[PDB]
RNA sequence: ACUCAACACGGGGAACUUUACCAGAUCCGGACAGGGUGAGGAUUGACAGAUUGAGUGUUCUUUCUCGAUCCCCUGAAUGGUGGUGCAUGGCCGCUUUUGGUCGGUGGAGUGAUUUGUUUGGUUGAUUCCGUCAACGGACGAGAUCCAAGCUGCCCAGUAGGAUUCAGAAUUGCCCCCUUCCGCGGGUUUUACCCAAGGGGGGGCGGUAUUCGCUUGUAUCCUUCUCUGCGGGAUUCCUUGUUUUGCGCAAGGUGAGAUUUUGGGCAACAGCAGGUCUGUGAUGCUCCUCAAUGUUCUGGGCGACACGCGCACUACAAUGUCAGUGAGAACAAGAAAAACGACUCUUGUCGGACCUACUUGAUCAAAAGAGUGGGAAAACCCCGGAAUCACGUAGACCCACUUGGGACCGAGUAUUGCAAUUAUUGGUCGCGCAACGAGGAAUGUCUCGUAGGCGCAGCUCAUCAAACUGUGCCGAUUACGUCC
């Protein structure tokens, strides 16, 4: 492995906190930054009958959820990595999955 | 197409509260009514924008009509 | 993941509907649920206090007990907190309640619809609505309505600034419903789907 | 459930379960004790034999083993896919995809009323404009939202290119342009022109024979990929048309030209539409210990049982790929991870899901076995789809034929606790069973559309001619009217 910190969510406008502003302990601050980012964002589709019984011109609703994924990487700091994560905790479902 | 009295009054309250635009372009004009206007639709700010010119135009000849003295 | 999301998902649902359903009259609205790592933090967002968190912190205790049996959480990794939303006017949930409760207690139709809508665009709201449906007259069912104010209905501009609320009324001869809306002054941050407004 | 708004609909492709229905047996899930039970009490469970569909203590015989709530009797409670959808909530469908709906102030009338919301033009649109006793608002329309096409900034050790160096392999092409002069023919002297030949000028093997997704060294890059937030036109011209107006037609500009394209949302007033088989959503009633409860108990039945009518689907009648054989190229949305047992220490590893490779294979398929990767932009995966293409000297030849298969017998393996009324695959025989472009009538469609073709998701031990979604190949006609 390397230090890998991805980051999933529900939505955006939480990410971009998270990220693009607040890795900033580790970004020019005070040691190197290699910045990878952002992954295809899939999409979880549930398709689903309208009518609770068995009359009506046959209607559907299609229901979507919105899955985000972020992932940037660090080349060896010697417990920094305590730092630059524990600052943004920040957001509602957000995780942060560390390598 | 036609377009709706929303877009119409808006224009208008422009073409009389500024000439800091007189121009025949749609260009010159849109940079104008953006920083002007708060709509959130950039739909409509084209819309706006695109009418304004239409206005100045004829504001060049005899009477728009409808739109102060 | 995948997975991770609809955990939280499920576990949301669950929640919310257990607060819902068993703490009622508090003007019980909304909640949040969110982990700091190895925490959980559940806020409860209710217009009145004193009864959600009990004389002396037995009822908060509780909830958090329950949960923690249910989700399989230890202790210090579970917490519970409570918070007035003052404005209570400005709420589909609360004013739901309220009015649910006067019409279990046999007060008439009209009169517990109009205090509604009173409270509510005294608070500052751009307009309301309430719908009640169900026995009333008798036989053959009823529905009225009672309308102030302006509010949209199209777009998902009525799904930013109007949310809604339905309950039932348990009574003898008949279920009743009950419904109300509410538009806010205000969006979830900010945002006009229409108004085109000059700044001279 | 029964015209449009019943009839591949009730996510309803049901072996058991699911399940209401039928035959038979079992269990209390009858709370709450007011009324009865000495140390044994009242009580629970059972080997063996018998009863029985049952090596089911159901029950009996027999004896042992155990909380005293369990047990006995009335009241009451409870559960129910029982009844009523004409008691009722919620949700959905339809009226209705049409452009519609309402009030304030002012005006007119003694007022029932009206103007606004009207004759006209215009637009998909109560969309705008003009006239004008109306003016200014709110809903619907429009706009806001989601996806598609183009593009900016961002980005790579899960995206993919460039150059250099080494090593490996084939080891060969089944030059060209321009110009001048001469002469013999064709020439009407001549000018002109064709054949042949010679000379001059200019290209040129350029800092390059060609080829390796396992064939490796070094260096560099972001055109192609990914994604969040942003850019991106009724503008311009024809001075046509129109009233100067609202706009309209043709052309231009451009990735895109008119609701840019396809969706989602959607007012007021309603229907005695559907649902009590979605729910700890329910009023009143029915049933309650030999039950209409529970019964995941054994067996049967279920949308399944067979002269016959109807709805929707799929496969064909072949020689416009057409049919059995062969070889070549080639697609994208999407799907998978946790279930108290296990071994780990002191509070947690691995396996139950996919798929690759290898073997099995010194001899069919289907099957079998061992090993490895992937929690998903890393594995599968360079996703080798089918339609399709062929200078493959391929077979076939107009026939119900090698076109189509329906029915039907035998053998075998897998799924599962249980495949008998064949469950699903997989090879032999049955084809000599229909059917040769289809009457009256009738369905929905305007461009990446119609039609043809295949894949995945859904349901889920097993089985999809269905449904939901994505891609490939890709037209003809009209762009009008009110019959």
């Amino acid at each position: 492995q390397r230090v890998l910190v991805k980051m999933t969510s529900r939505n955006a406008k939480a990410v971009e906190n998270v990220m693009t502003e607040l890795l900033l302990h580790a970004r020019n601050e005070k040691v190197v930054l290699r910045g990878p980012v952002r992954l295809p964002t899939r999409t979880l589709k549930v398709t689903t009958r309208k009518t609770p019984c068995g009359n009506g011109t046959n209607t559907w609703d299609t229901y979507e959820l919105k899955i985000y994924k972020r992932l940037v990487e660090l080349r060896a700091p010697t417990e920094l990595v305590k730092k630059i994560t524990s600052f943004p905790i920040d957001a509602g479902v957000d995780v942060a999955i560390t390598i | 197409k036609i377009r709706t009295k929303t877009v119409k009054r808006a224009s208008k309250q422009l073409v009389e509260k500024y000439f800091s635009k007189l121009n025949k372009d749609f260009y010159q004009n849109k940079r104008v009514v953006m920083d002007v206007t708060i709509a959130r639709s950039k739909k409509l700010k084209n819309k706006i924008a695109g009418y304004t010119t239409h206005i100045m135009k004829r504001l060049a000849r005899g009477p728009v009509r409808g739109i102060s003295l | 993941k995948k997975r991770m999301i609809i955990r939280d998902g499920v576990f949301y649902a669950e929640l919310f509907e257990f607060l819902k359903r068993e703490l009622a009259d508090d003007g019980f609205a909304g909640v949040e649920h969110r982990v700091t790592s190895t925490r959980t933090e559940i806020v409860i967002r209710a217009t009145k206090t004193r009864e959600v968190l009990g004389e002396k912190g037995r009822r908060i205790r509780e909830l958090t007990a329950c949960l923690q049996q249910r989700f399989h959480y230890k202790e210090g990794k579970l917490q519970l907190f409570a918070e007035r939303v003052e404005v209570r006017g400005l709420s589909a949930m609360a004013q739901a309640e309220s009015l649910r409760f006067k019409l279990l207690s046999n007060l008439q139709v009209r009169r517990a619809a109009m205090g509604i809508i009173r409270h509510v665009m005294e608070s500052g709201a751009k307009g309301c609505e309430v719908t009640v449906g169900g026995k009333i007259k008798g036989q053959r069912a009823k529905s009225m309505t009672f309308r102030d104010g302006y509010m949209i209905k199209s777009g998902t501009a009525h799904k930013n600034f109007v949310d809604v609320a339905t309950r039932h009324c348990h009574l003898r001869a008949g279920t009743l419903g009950v419904k109300v809306k509410i538009m806010l002054p205000k969006s979830m941050q900010n945002e006009e789907e229409i108004l085109p407004d000059v700044i001279t």
